[PDB]
């Protein structure tokens, strides 16, 4: 908020948080 | 084998009365067709339970073995009397005065949705027909030539009941599988044949009720490989609609228009996604898997069907035996033997 390739692993991780 | 063909034609009435019996009294939710599965062979070949296959073929299957089982016993097609039609397959020349007219038999209507939007439009596709010309142009048998003839399909005998297929159904050969279309369609409550028929174009040219009532919505909802179907089917009651899928029957709410749309009528929609634990916000075009397949119409106990022309043991003892267990766990027989023990 404050990075493309970290943009898609934010998104990936996203869906992984319990 | 015309006698095995014989007695699997009849076997599958035998296994098929049973179940009619079941569900006229078993005290169960649901039955358990051992023996429909058992018998019934699909085009010869066994059916796999664990393979999906088309409705139709089992149906086209399904209502040839009855019609052939009432014929080796006796009876009529009790099915094709009641379901099945007759086409008039019609063939009018523009250039000559000659015309070609034939009857063709059927069980159900198969009506184009990819270019049609509501059940009547489909529906005149039959009555316009097709022109052929040019280098198509249909060859007269009696003029031994080319010309322009309007190949026309319309309904000779109405049967009591109209069965309807939506063909949302096809292949795709760069896929190279069966590919679904869930193209929005429609039709409605009540449906009326008479402009339809041979005698409503006639009457229209110059020269026994037509209207039907919807009562059967048969609904597929997935991939053409596989996917669900479930039907939603009208109670014949004195004073309605109702779920049905698989072993579960429960009411439902789609008398209203909405729940009509967005169950049966299919199409796209404009969808709406949620997550990221519910702080992203995403607009998606959706389309509605869960559509109508195959349509039956009623129009407004025979003793015809009766009439010749050419066992509820398993009923009550499956109901004797549930009820029987169906005691054991109940609760309050549980808190019976509490109070029986402490007393």
């Amino acid at each position: 908020e404050r990075s493309h390739s970290a943009r898609m692993t934010l998104a990936k991780a996203c869906e992984l948080c319990p | 084998k015309t006698e095995d063909r014989k007695e699997y034609n009849i076997g599958v009435l035998r296994h098929l009365q049973v179940i009619f019996g079941h569900l006229a009294a078993s005290r169960l939710q649901y039955y358990v067709p051992r023996g429909f599965w058992k018998q019934f062979r699909l085009w010869g070949e066994p059916v796999n339970l664990r393979e999906q296959h088309d409705a139709l073929e089992f149906f086209n299957s399904l209502v040839d073995s009855l019609d052939e089982a009432l014929k080796a016993l006796g009876h009529p097609a009790m099915l094709s009397k009641v379901l099945g039609g007759s086409f008039a397959d019609q063939k009018i020349c523009q250039g000559c005065p000659h015309r070609y007219e034939c009857e063709e038999s059927f069980t159900t209507l198969n009506v184009d949705i990819r270019n049609h939007q509501n059940l009547l439009d489909s529906l005149e596709q039959y009555v316009k027909g097709d022109l052929l010309e040019g280098a198509n142009a249909y060859h007269c048998e009696k003029c031994n030539k080319k010309v322009d003839t309007v190949k026309r399909l319309l309904i000779k005998k109405l049967p009591p009941v109209l069965a309807i297929q939506l063909k949302r159904f096809d292949y795709d050969w760069e896929r190279e599988c069966a590919i679904k279309f869930n193209d929005y369609f429609e039709f409605p409550r009540e449906l009326d044949m008479e402009p339809y028929t041979v005698a409503g174009v006639a009457k229209l040219e110059g020269d026994g009720s037509t209207k039907y009532r919807l009562v059967g919505v048969l609904v597929h909802s997935g991939q053409a490989s596989g996917g669900h179907y479930y039907s939603y089917i009208i109670q014949r009651n004195g004073g309605r609609w109702y779920k049905f899928d698989d072993g579960d029957v429960t009411e439902c709410k789609m008398d209203d228009d909405e729940e009509m749309k967005n169950q049966c009528f299919g199409g796209e929609y404009m969808g709406e996604v949620f997550d990221h634990m519910m702080k992203r916000m995403s607009y998606r075009r959706q389309k509605r898997w869960w559509n109508a397949y195959i349509l039956f119409y009623e129009r407004m106990q025979d003793d015809e069907l009766i009439r010749y022309i050419s066992i509820e043991r398993s009923v009550r003892k499956q109901n004797v035996q549930f009820m029987h267990n169906r005691m054991q766990y109940s609760m309050e027989y549980f808190q019976f033997m509490k109070k029986l023990l402490t007393c």
